């Protein structure tokens, strides 16, 4: 059936359309009917569910109770693409899917359709509870980092709740508990502000298996306080005190999972979802053409650039700067013009909105709608704003070139017949990439699967001392991947040494986790020897100390998992979004820098 | 008593794949016949009953083995 | 009437939407003036004056219609025809500028910004921050779930391969394809995978035993060997190759 | 090099169903090779549990039947 | 697939199927036409000196590149000279500014690049082209509703499409309206336009509810009043999804932009119950079902009155002839027409003679073969046709 | 072959098929099921 | 001397037949908004009403047909009747009829007058007649109600099917339409911070405002009852037939009574391997009870559920 | 069936400790969840009779920030502890208490002078921990009756005209209710699916039974509308 949103309905549940079950569950129903004694014979049962009156709906509820169903969508790319839920019957023709899982499924609500399947037996039901229910797996068994992460209006609401603002009545009150709900709901106050000092208990995990209460009065805001009612003990207050954007919230469920485990985090998520929606809705967040603010400077920069390029083309009329070099030249002009118009609009939409306590300008971060939307991390990006307010920029000709005259218009002012017709080139060229990308992607995953399936994970330990030496990835333009991110999880081949001679921080082989990675982070160790698969721990299996973290649940991988296929779908799942082929990614000029002179960022 | 999360019963027996085997072998007994639950029924299905008894530490591979040897010896 | 999510609009960069709403707002506004005017039994002359004054607004705009050419009724007619809103028409790339939209909109005593204070309906409380409200012109597409929702439990099969039939209307069951198996394998859930493959598609004796045990409350599988394998073995025997299953 | 490496798998049933079926079956028919059913695709196509996961338990039980006799 | 620079006012760069045939299936642009040789040519205004003459010339793609052509949207004066001395133009595969005296042509209207589909979409500038590209495709797959609302903001194009599409009833040779009604509309034509000796008036029979290929209604409803003058070209009726000669594919709705409790999340959409009460967005659907009665090896087949093994309950909605009364509400496997198929030669032995004696054989070898409604379908019977054979002596209600 | 609607079949149900389906689901013993299968043909 | 103050309904002002205002003068600090909001939701939610429900007309057999010499489709006429607003006295069913002939519009005044039935707009249009010789006759059925009840839902009544030619229409009932309110400072100057609530209603002309307000607050006040005091904190297997009437002759009945078996069910669930061994049964009586109980019940097993006695 | 509406048949109460309570009523007409809940909530926090500390008089330092002779706690925190103190008051609207304590160890609420009208719920609430030395503390706490929550935005600021110095008015929490949150869930009766299950989550400081507080607010709102029900079903 078609998917709609689930905006109550906790994570492990799933709105299943009333009419549609009653079919799926037929055999089950007839069983119950014959037990209660409402039908002596199969034809009787059959007839009453055909007539579908009365007792039958009552028994349907009794049938469905705790019986996990499983939903599946479309291209199934990774194993997350099918998950299992407790249904809740709902009159309707469509299936309600909780928001949080929309990530995994890669599903919006524009007319996507889900299949539903019914586990029978017992074994299957248990495999659905203890494997595919959406509350087992909150972490992506590729990168390891959480999925489930709140998106889109949840983000916008948390980000609105926690802000600072100048003035906004009831500022500098001192209150305790807070609870502070009192005061937002009652008026009395504005949650964006006041920079209210509130007293708070912490409950740190400082002591092993015990929560030590620490309380104090902190300077914070009302909506911070309000939001603190959700956070389940064991975490610091400092996690909720900040602008709290998208990133922030992934990190916050990450820390929660790591510190206090699965059970309180899967609830904690829910709660976050709810308070997000809530508040975001209260905020009244909207969008209006005045929300797109074109900087006054734009006209001036474009005129200056029209004059420069005029100078160079007149030099071409004089014989100088042949069109060969003049092309790259004019590209270098209009692109710098792009960057300057961009910088102007970004400077204008951030900051400003200057409120006044006695000094008339404290110069606060803007509360502009589109700005908040990009800033929150909810929708969109700076680049995407620049299309609405500053220049569109240089257009890519379908042959992989750049047109000399870029589009000077944002979408707030419209495009010209000519410029729109030019935009078209690249639009369609890019639509037609997603086709190709599906086919080639899938063929790739097909082959990867095919090769990798026999891998199993059989023996527990192997005992091989071979391994791979692990370092940072440093290159020009500092380092992209830090050595903790590479060496996390895994396991250690031979030992590690402190920067001092004959000093070991880890024995033998060890599982390396967030704590051990903090040990290695605080010391000067720039290389760590780590054992891994492909060093052929054991025979057929790839034993678990190679390998060594399952991702997903953060413990080490248990014996008997696949690994094969997980890898293949982990590799292959991405690449749906990829540059594909035939791009030079030049950006500036075809001619190389030609400077062999090195440079350093730091000392 | 619907179980949202199995972790508590997974600490009892490592590797959930094992849990599923033990859960269903224990639930089968109550489902088909020739057993009664060790835990008060909350109206829930037999599967959740079984996982609860595993989370309580009353049932496990060893315990089901000892009960099997006891029932075979008593018969 | 209908509430839609701002967060669509920046990422997708379709701003026709927003300008549509605003000019729509301003379009209803004029018809509200005229509605209220005819409903108060105003004279024909004043009504003529406000419609004439409406049509002629904007820079340039090339449409010169004026009244006084058509008289008495004909004007009452049209005004009753536009009671429900004034139909403003913006051609493709010479269309109306924002400036003309705010101008049109000030004639309707609507706020220039096109956003308005709205109140919650449950709590009665004002939303913080104003909100864009506006007439946008919707469509209903030919996709309806009445045509979509399917659901089967046990139906007719295929003579060869003995699997369920393709689609709705014919009651398909629902392809469970190779990627979908891969995902289960990846979970390591082999029973669910094993009842998919067999019992609930091509195992004939096992589908029966399955459904009879379900009706009886057994929930146990008794898996067998799927038809379609047997077929394959005959089709390879049809070349001069034997393939036999050795114990 | 991963397609070469699929087609070269010991089990003639997988890799037959990957790519090239004619070729595969001719190498296998002339050679007289037995499948052993030891991977996941074979088990699927025969319809039995997969040596992984929940069924992994059950493929040890049967494997101990082969070693013990 | 790609847009080539000669598709300028010939095909369209926006309207194209988004599916895996992409750029393959294109749509003619507005003012596009075709030569005797089969080539796409497109109009331009002729510019002599720096004044724009109102003579237009159709240029083919080879003819076009030789010349200089100005821009659709550019300035101009009462005299016809360009305001700005440097005018953005096209030459050959390119575009750039040229002097006033260089350019000999001009684009006519701004609609040239865009196809009719997209020529309908307001504010199409502000839209990205791909996203414009969807919406152009989506206005096709809309579905006409019970009452047609004129779009409140629009391009101007709607009159053409409506009346060109030929779904409206348009008045030829017009005059005052003699008689009006739902299904019929006659015009008493002016004495001026008439063929001598024919005299008389013009009649128009409107089409009431009629399946469409996509099983949707086609319905014409008269615009004109009575005793009203009509000229040639004025619309007498509106087809479906038409209001007074405009193309009205959807409804206007008062929209508010703001997140509301997660109900509008992702790309979903929350609606007031008002809308559902007031029945905008309610759409009709007419579905055809046919019964045919034919000659087998075992002899002819007859339709109804009466059937074996069938209750009076089921037969209550049928007629003397066996077809359902026009007007019946039919659900589920109610019998729409009944029909009998004879079997082979049942003769003798006491049991056969006994069943024939007790029940009068109940037409004996005939079977139950009838036109029952498909399960899970519903609706009243709006019309029945019943085409017969010559010399069958049909009688009954045929 | 496959991927098309070849005339593979419908597998319809006659009366004997349906009666046998009805026997499958009723509490017959091992023998009584043999008599039942003996009668439905 | 805190106490409170109770508002009073005063200064109802009637702008038109539809539009009205009602003002509640003496309200405290936060009661404005309280009662304003509540009242609004009770007003728009529920309020009683009289809507057309069934229309049957001489021409036309279903809704998609057209009548000769009316301009409209019968659909459109249904929708115009939809919109007809009318009040009535005690009688909830109220069938009414209208006839007419000749050229011109058919308004609501054409409805044959009834004592207790009162049309609020006589000028409301229904159809038209294009020429003489055409008539309309129809019988409209107007009943009282509360929410929005569609035609499609209300057919659950089932029983005898309504005859052909009876058109059913969606009933919208509640007249209240739109409702606003605002609260504003009171002028009494006896005590400042007193404010007052005005409510603006627009209805179809059916409801008087004071009765509207009145009802609303009665509904609300009756709705708070359990808040005033918070307190505290069949299906059977179809057959009890004594085994005596099954005609077991002599032996089988007594062998069934030896196990202290009453009625059926307690007997019906046993495996023949369990029953086969008791004294006096033998192989014959088992087939005897197999034949007797083969009829009717057929069962000879289930796990069932429980027992009433 | 007109004018006949549903009443809740469940009205269940489930409580944590003494002062936290969660009541569910089911069913309700669709739309009534929000209605009744929002009204009750609105009332509880806006308006409700109670009494709190509206001023405190401390010896020595009259500034809002000071050393306060080494109490170890800034007087912001003392005033804040005095804000969450629960007090019962008789007929008389205004009453002032005094407390004097010396020695070592925390200052509880038991050291306050005992009067017949004033009733303290728990001594457990601590005003200050003072400091270890020979040192004392003397202060006059002030309580009066009130309604709602009146901050130090006004609280009769008196415009600096106060004769006997002191002051430093404290935000006074009158309405004895701490958190109220309602919530609205699907209920079903027979085949009708859309109904309302209202949930009230209510946490109170003390001095009043939560459920009985609910009761009270209902009587206030009911008492407002009693003007209007006089026409329909008055008796």
């Amino acid at each position: 059936s078609v998917i709609t949103v689930g905006p109550y309905l906790r994570l492990h549940q799933c709105g299943l359309p009333k009419k549609m079950a009653l079919e799926l569950f037929k055999p089950f129903i007839y069983g119950k009917l014959e037990l209660r004694g409402l039908a002596t014979t199969i034809k009787a049962a059959k007839k009453m569910v055909e007539r579908e009156e009365a007792v039958v709906w009552d028994i349907l509820d009794e049938v469905i109770r705790e019986h996990p169903v499983l939903l599946n969508r479309a291209p199934t790319l990774h194993r997350l693409g099918i998950q299992a839920f407790e249904p809740v019957l709902i009159e309707g023709k469509a299936i309600q899917l909780h928001p949080l899982v929309c990530a995994a499924y890669n599903a919006d609500f524009d007319g996507d359709q889900m299949a539903v399947h019914v586990p029978l037996t017992l074994e299957a039901q248990l495999e659905a509870r203890a494997l595919m229910m959406s509350t087992n797996n909150i972490l992506s068994p590729a990168n390891g980092e959480p999925i489930i992460v709140p998106s889109q209006d949840v983000v916008l609401g948390l980000y609105y709740m926690t802000r600072d603002c100048v003035n906004a009545k009831g500022e500098g009150m001192v209150l305790t508990g807070p609870k502070e709900a009192e005061r937002l709901y009652r008026s009395g106050l504005a949650s964006l502000h006041a920079r209210v000092k509130v007293r708070i208990t912490e409950y740190e995990k400082d002591a092993n298996g015990e929560l030590v209460a620490k309380t104090s009065l902190k300077d914070t805001t009302v909506g911070r306080a309000i939001l603190w009612m959700i956070v389940p003990k064991g975490l610091p207050y400092s996690i909720v005190n900040q602008a709290l954007g998208k990133k922030a919230i992934s990190k916050m469920l990450n820390t929660c999972y790591r510190i206090l485990g699965l059970k309180p985090t899967v609830i904690f998520a829910d709660q976050i979802m709810y308070t997000g929606f809530a508040y975001a809705a209260r905020s009244g967040a909207s969008v209006g053409i005045d929300d797109m603010v074109i900087p006054e400077k734009k006209h001036e920069i474009i005129s200056e650039a029209e004059a420069e390029v005029a100078e160079i083309q007149e030099q071409f009329q004089s014989g100088l700067v042949t069109a060969g070099e003049r092309y790259n030249k004019v590209i270098d002009i209009w692109a710098a013009a792009n960057d300057r118009v961009s910088k102007a609009m970004m400077d204008n939409l951030q900051t400003e909105t200057v409120i006044n306590r006695d000094g008339q300008e404290e110069k606060q971060v803007s509360f502009n709608s589109i700005y908040m939307m990009a800033d929150s991390g909810a929708r969109g990006s700076a680049a995407q704003i620049r299309q609405l307010a500053g220049m569109r920029g240089l257009m890519a000709k379908p042959d992989g070139s750049i047109i000399e005259t870029p589009i000077t218009a944002n979408f707030r002012e419209g495009l010209n017949v000519l410029q729109y017709f030019i935009s078209t080139h690249g639009a369609r060229k890019g639509l037609a990439d997603t086709a190709l990308k599906t086919a080639n992607s899938g063929y790739l995953t097909r082959r990867l699967v095919d090769v990798a399936q026999d891998l199993v994970v059989t023996e527990d330990d192997c005992g091989t001392h071979e391994g791979i030496m692990m370092t940072p990835v440093i290159e020009g333009g500092d380092v992209k991947e830090p050595l903790r991110d590479r060496v996390l999880g895994r396991v250690t081949a031979e030992d590690v040494l402190k920067p001092g001679t004959a000093d070991i921080l880890v024995p033998r082989n060890t599982l390396l986790h967030e704590q051990w990675c903090d040990l290695l982070e605080e010391n000067s160790v720039d290389a760590v020897k780590v054992r891994s698969v492909v060093s052929c721990d054991t025979d057929f299996g790839v034993c678990a100390h190679c390998y060594g973290r399952d991702l997903a649940r953060g413990h080490i991988i248990n014996k008997g998992e696949a690994i094969g296929v997980i890898a293949a779908q982990s590799i292959g799942e991405p690449g749906t979004q990829l540059t594909m082929r035939t791009f030079h990614i030049g950006g500036a000029a075809s001619r190389a820098a030609a400077e062999s002179s090195i440079q350093v960022k730091n000392k | 008593m619907a179980r949202v999360t199995v972790q508590d019963a997974v600490e009892k027996i490592g590797n959930r794949f094992d849990l599923v085997l033990v859960a269903a072998r224990r639930a089968r007994q109550m489902q088909v016949g020739g057993k009664d639950p060790l835990v008060p029924e909350e109206n829930d299905k037999t599967t959740v009953i079984a996982l609860r008894e595993i989370e309580e530490g009353l049932i496990n591979n060893q315990i089901l083995d000892v009960r099997e040897r006891q029932e075979q010896q008593e018969q | 009437d209908i509430v839609l999510n701002p967060l669509g609009v920046p990422s997708r960069m379709n701003i026709g939407q927003i300008l549509e709403t605003h000019l729509g707002m301003a379009a209803k506004g004029i018809g509200d003036k005229i509605n209220a005017m005819l409903k108060q039994q105003q004279e024909v002359a004043k009504l003529r004056e406000f419609i004439q004054r409406a049509y002629d607004l904007g820079a340039d705009v090339r449409q010169k219609v004026d009244l006084s050419t058509f008289s008495d009724e004909e004007v009452m007619r049209l005004a009753e025809n536009l009671r429900k809103g004034m139909p403003i028409a913006t051609p493709v790339f010479d269309g109306a500028k924002e400036a003309e939209i705010k101008e049109l909109l000030k004639l309707g005593d609507l706020p220039t910004s096109g956003q308005i204070r709205l109140y919650d309906g449950r709590t009665g409380e004002q939303f913080e921050r104003p909100v864009t409200v506006g007439y946008m012109y919707m469509l209903k597409l030919n996709h309806l779930v009445d045509d979509k929702m399917h659901a089967r439990s046990t139906g007719s099969y295929s003579l060869v391969t003995q699997q369920p039939l393709g689609g709705k209307a014919q009651f398909g069951g629902q392809r469970f394809g190779e990627m979908e198996v891969w995902a289960l394998e990846a979970y390591g859930a082999a029973y669910t995978l094993q009842e998919m493959l067999t019992v609930k598609s091509d195992d004939v004796n096992g589908r029966t035993k399955m459904y009879k045990n379900i009706v009886d409350g057994n929930h146990q599988m008794e898996p067998g060997m799927p038809e379609s394998f047997n077929v394959l073995l005959k089709e390879i025997r049809s070349l001069g190759i034997n393939i036999e299953l050795e114990d | 090099g991963i397609t070469k490496a699929s087609l070269a798998t010991e089990s003639f049933i997988s890799a037959a169903s990957f790519q090239e079926t004619t070729r595969v079956l001719t190498e296998a028919a002339v050679a007289g090779k037995r499948d052993e059913l030891r991977g996941l695709k074979e088990n699927v196509i025969v319809g039995r549990l997969i040596p992984a996961g929940t069924g992994y338990a059950y493929h040890q039980d049967r494997m101990r039947r082969r070693a013990a006799g | 697939r790609d847009v080539h620079p000669t598709h300028y006012g010939r095909v369209c760069p926006i309207e194209t199927p988004e599916g895996p045939n992409i750029g393959l299936i294109n749509s003619l642009s507005v003012y596009a036409q075709t030569n005797e040789y089969g080539f796409l040519e497109t109009p331009y205004r002729k510019v002599t000196d720096g004044v724009v003459t109102d003579e237009i010339h159709y240029l083919s793609a080879i003819e076009e590149g030789n010349y200089v052509i100005a821009q659709a949207n550019s300035n101009l004066d009462e005299e016809g000279h360009f305001v700005e001395d440097l005018v953005t133009c096209r030459s050959k595969g390119e575009s750039s500014l040229f002097s006033r005296d260089q350019v000999d042509y001009m684009d006519v209207s701004t609609q040239q690049v865009v196809s009719v589909g997209a020529s309908l979409i307001p504010f199409l500038e502000h839209d990205d082209a791909n996203r414009a590209l969807m919406g152009a495709n989506m206005q096709r797959q809309a579905v006409p509703t019970l009452r047609a609302d004129k779009p409140l903001v629009g391009t101007g194009m709607e009159r053409a499409v409506a009346v060109d599409s030929g779904v409206t009833a348009v008045a030829k040779r017009g005059g005052v309206v003699q008689y009006v009604d739902a299904s019929r509309i006659v015009i008493k034509v002016n004495e001026d336009e008439m063929y001598p000796g024919e005299a008389g008036i013009d009649i128009y029979n409107l089409t009431k509810y009629t399946r469409s290929n996509q099983n949707t209604c086609i319905n014409q409803m008269p615009c004109v009043s009575l005793g009203e003058p009509v000229e040639r070209g004025d619309v007498l009726a509106d087809g479906p999804s038409t209001d007074l000669g405009e193309l009205a594919l959807g409804q206007n709705m008062r929209v508010a932009f703001m997140p509301w409790n997660g109900y509008n999340f992702e790309d979903s959409i929350l609606v007031s119950e008002r809308v559902v009460q007031e029945d905008r967005f309610t759409t009709i659907h007419i579905q055809e079902l046919a019964c045919v009665s034919r000659d087998t090896k075992l002899g002819p087949e007859e339709i109804t009155a009466d059937i074996p093994n069938v209750g009076e309950a089921a037969l209550s909605k049928l007629d003397e002839s066996g077809i359902v009364y026009i007007g019946a509400e039919v659900t589920g496997g109610d019998i729409l027409v009944g029909k009998v198929t004879p079997k082979g030669e049942t003769q003798l032995t006491p049991e056969e003679k006994l069943l024939r004696a007790i029940f009068g054989e109940k037409a004996s070898d005939v079977k139950d073969s009838s036109l029952r409604v498909p399960n899970g379908v519903s609706g009243t019977v709006i019309d029945v046709q019943v085409f017969t054979r010559d010399g069958v002596e049909k009688d009954k209600r045929a | 072959d496959d991927e098309l609607p070849v005339y593979q079949g419908e597998t319809t149900q006659t009366l004997q098929d349906y009666l046998m389906w009805q026997v499958e689901l009723t509490p017959f013993t091992d023998t009584d099921r043999a008599i039942a299968t003996s009668i439905v043909d | 001397v805190t106490e409170f103050l109770k508002p009073r309904l005063v200064d109802i002002e009637q702008v038109s037949s539809t539009h009205a205002k009602v003002t509640l003068e003496p309200l405290e600090r936060g009661f404005g908004h309280t009662l304003g909001n509540a009242l609004r939701r009770i007003l728009l939610s529920s309020m009683p009403g009289c809507a057309v429900t069934e229309v049957e007309i001489d021409g036309v057999l279903h809704e998609y047909s057209t009548k000769e010499g009316v301009q409209e489709d019968i659909l459109e006429i249904l929708l115009n009747l939809k919109g007809l607003a009318v009040r009535v006295q005690g009688k909830d069913e109220v069938i009414l009829t209208l006839n007419k002939s000749g050229i011109g519009p058919v308004t609501a005044a054409d409805i044959t007058h009834d004592g207790d039935v009162e049309i609020v707009k006589p000028q409301h249009v229904i159809c038209h007649l294009t020429d003489e010789n055409a008539s309309i006759s129809m019988r409209i059925k107007v009943q009282r109600g509360r929410g929005y009840v569609p035609a499609s839902t209300r057919i659950h009544s089932e029983e005898d099917e309504r005859p052909i030619g009876r058109l059913l229409v969606d009933a919208c009932y509640s007249p209240v339409e739109r409702i606003a309110y605002n609260v504003e400072a009171a002028r009494v100057e006896q005590r400042t911070d007193l404010d007052k609530l005005v409510i603006e209603m627009e209805t179809n002309g059916t409801i008087d405002p004071e009765e509207a307000i009145r009802r609303a607050a009665t509904i609300l006040a009756e709705q708070l009852e359990a808040f005033v005091d918070l307190r505290d904190v069949e299906f059977d297997p179809i057959l009890l037939r004594p085994v005596d009437d099954l005609e077991l002759t002599v032996r089988s009945a007594n062998c069934l009574k030896a196990e202290a078996i009453h009625y059926i069910g307690d007997l019906v669930q046993r495996t023949e391997v369990e029953l086969l061994k008791t004294p006096n049964l033998g192989k014959k009586s088992l087939t005897e009870i197999k034949d007797v109980l083969a009829s009717r019940g057929l069962s000879l097993g289930m796990r069932l559920e429980n027992w009433p006695p």
